[PDB]
């Protein structure tokens, strides 16, 4: 069938120029007018632009015109993104979609690519535990916290993925210092305290940092 | 019954009319196989206005109209539901509410002769802009100045048509292109044209 | 440019039952030349690229379930569902594509009207190794509480600090059909040493009493 792929996902600092691509393939690819849409962190789909392979673009929606970034090299089935002096708010996820005609529905979409422009440098995460022993009854739950990691969030695993149920990993939370921090918790029985080992494996491939840490509460000397 | 209206007669057939006299063939009482067209890689421009790509084969219409003509490559943009210029305002006006599609592909190997082929023509002058689906074939001579034109050819009063200079050596914007317009008459009337996957099939 | 606006912002419906969304257009755009409606709806699972569900509000798409249908009259367009299901849940949006600009929709969230429940509320004092970092961050979480509304405050020596804390809410999980929140409070090493007892005051619709999970430093 007709499919689309995207690339160019990256961390950048503001005022810098980046190019992304939506490369597509299909039996009939000439039909499919390609449009671009932005999903910011906050809910909302914007439909920033529209173009067609060959011919010309259709008019960009009025608000986005000024940072317009459309297409090139139409023979090779790629729709480049060409813009400069990006705003700090431009960080979001962005999809491409297609339909047959000028006023027709978006049939096929791409994977999407996210980009970040938060102006700070790559930093290695800091991993901390969370343990109860005063209130340690009624199937109390334990987990790990990760703080001061800027570039991009990557998955934690629980004993190399041994346990999966009841685990609730939380989305990244940005702090005033421009970085991120999240927390991953799993519920365990109030008796299975020392019966098992509990280790969070945090991976952060942008920083290439892989850290394993065990968690259990400490009694006083 | 096969009941397939012939795409070849509109595309694979040889003789094409000039743009000022775009050929129209009416289409009814058959089944249209759009899949045969949107899989060929020979077309260089293929645009649509109102139709879906995936449900293209599963639609039913009252009637269809197939227009065919020949224009050069850089006038392909000029056909559109809303557009202006030489060809748009004086030879072929697509309505703003256009229902249908446009196909177009290169015909330099066919409609170009050594030293140029000038058999294809286009109207260059007219006093009022053409109405949608209006084909004017008047040989009346166009008045450009304030002096009353008259007679059978006039000073500053030029013949209303012009040939295309179709040489294989000209720019690709000038290399000839065979163009087909597909209009879809949809009325509260007996729907005679359907696709292979509609509810009647 | 024409404005598309959705009628329901949030929506909580138990499965196997009808749910309806409606969008308003500034100028009705349908059958300007041709019989169909030519506006559509899209659904996008969280963390997923959006897909389409019906062409022109009257044309089901390949691979679309038979219980999905759309009816749109004039400027109003009602999307109805026969039976809500677990895979049906996503953010919902409108499309207008008869004019050259599109504005889409506000966004219609979906829930499950089930397992009206109470949070499993825990508190977590800062880790010891974070004192080397000079920063004092303390966490108070809520596990398996369905009614998404989770008003939480903090109290150090029963002094209210609502400005300092952050909250992180998970999606409604497919497992228990419930949410989970993490409130991450941020402070400093010096200020943390001046106070004694740190707590977490959470009040939920599923709680007949406001509940507090406290701790005293140094135990
Ligand atoms: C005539 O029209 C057909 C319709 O697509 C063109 O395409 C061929 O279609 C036949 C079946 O009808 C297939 O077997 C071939 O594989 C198709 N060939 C190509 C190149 O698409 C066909 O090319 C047209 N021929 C001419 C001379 O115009």
């Amino acid at each position: 069938e007709v499919q689309l792929v995207q690339s160019g996902t990256e961390v950048k600092k503001p005022g810098e120029s980046l190019k992304i691509s939506c490369k597509g393939s299909g039996y009939g690819f000439i039909t499919y007018w390609i449009g671009w849409v932005r999903q910011m962190p906050g809910k909302g789909l914007e439909w920033m632009g529209i173009i067609y392979p060959g011919d010309s673009e259709t008019r960009y929606s009025p608000s986005f015109q000024g940072q317009v970034t459309i297409s090139a090299d139409k023979s090779i089935n790629t729709a480049y993104l060409q813009w400069s002096s990006l705003k700090a708010s431009d960080t979001a996820i962005y999809y491409c979609a297609g339909g047959s005609g000028i006023s027709t529905p978006m049939d096929v979409w791409g994977q999407g690519t996210t980009v970040t422009v938060s102006s700070a440098s790559t930093k290695g995460p800091s991993v901390f535990p969370l343990a109860p022993k005063s209130t340690s009854g009624g199937t109390a739950a334990l987990g790990c916290l990760v703080k001061d990691y800027f570039p991009e969030p990557v998955t934690v695993s629980w004993n190399s993925g041994a346990l999966t149920s009841g685990v609730h990993t939380f989305p990244a939370v940005l702090q005033s210092s421009g970085l991120y921090s999240l927390s991953s918790v799993v519920t365990v029985p109030s008796s299975s305290l020392g019966t098992q080992t509990y280790i969070c494996n945090v991976n952060h491939k942008p920083s290439n940092t892989k850290v394993d840490k065990k968690v259990e509460p400490k009694s006083c000397d | 019954i096969t009941n397939l209206c012939p795409f070849g007669e509109v595309f694979n057939a040889t003789r094409f009319a000039s743009v000022y006299a775009w050929n129209r063939k009416r289409i009814s009482n058959c089944v249209a196989d759009y899949s045969v067209l949107y899989n060929s890689a020979s077309f260089s421009t293929f645009k649509c206005y109102g139709v879906s790509p995936t449900k293209l084969n599963d639609l039913c219409f009252t009637n269809v109209y197939a227009d065919s003509f020949v224009i050069r490559g850089d006038e392909v943009r000029q056909i559109a539901p809303g557009q202006t210029g030489k060809i748009a305002d004086y030879n072929y006006k697509l309505p703003d509410d256009f229902t249908g599609c446009v196909i177009a592909w290169n015909s330099n190997n066919l409609d170009s002769k050594v030293g140029g082929n000038y058999n294809y023509l286009y109207r260059l002058f007219r006093k009022s802009n053409l109405k949608p689906f209006e084909r004017d074939i008047s040989t009346e001579i166009y008045q450009a100045g304030s002096t009353p034109c008259n007679g059978v050819e006039g000073f500053n009063c030029y013949f209303p048509l012009q040939s295309y200079g179709f040489q294989p050596t000209n720019g690709v914007g000038y290399q000839p292109y065979r163009v087909v317009v597909l209009s879809f008459e949809l009325l509260h009337a007996p729907a005679t044209v359907c696709g292979p996957g509609s509810h009647h099939h | 440019d024409i404005v598309m606006t959705q009628s329901p912002d949030s929506l909580a419906v138990s499965l196997g039952e009808r749910a309806t969304i409606n969008c308003k257009s500034s100028q009705s755009v349908l059958y300007s030349s041709i019989n169909k409606n030519y506006l559509a709806w899209y659904q996008q699972k969280p963390g997923q690229p959006p897909k389409l569900l019906i062409y022109w509000a009257s044309t089901r798409e390949s691979g679309v379930p038979d219980r999905f249908s759309g009816s749109g009259s004039g400027t109003d367009f009602t999307l109805t569902i026969s039976s809500l299901q677990a895979e049906d849940v996503a953010v919902y949006y409108c499309q207008q594509y008869y004019s050259t600009p599109y504005t889409f929709g506000q966004g219609t969230k979906v829930e499950i009207k089930r397992t009206v429940a109470a949070p499993s509320v825990f508190i977590f004092p800062p880790s010891d190794e974070q004192l080397k970092s000079g920063t004092a961050s303390v966490v108070c979480l809520l596990n398996n509480f369905y009614p998404r509304e989770a008003k939480v405050q903090w109290k150090v020596d029963n002094a209210l600090q609502s400005g300092n804390s952050q909250e992180s809410v998970t999606e409604q999980d497919s497992k228990d059909s419930t949410y989970s929140l993490s409130s991450t409070l941020t402070l400093s090493k010096a200020d943390y040493e001046k106070h004694k007892v740190y707590a977490c005051e959470v009040t939920h619709q599923g709680l007949s009493s406001p509940v507090t999970k406290s701790f005293n430093r140094g135990e």
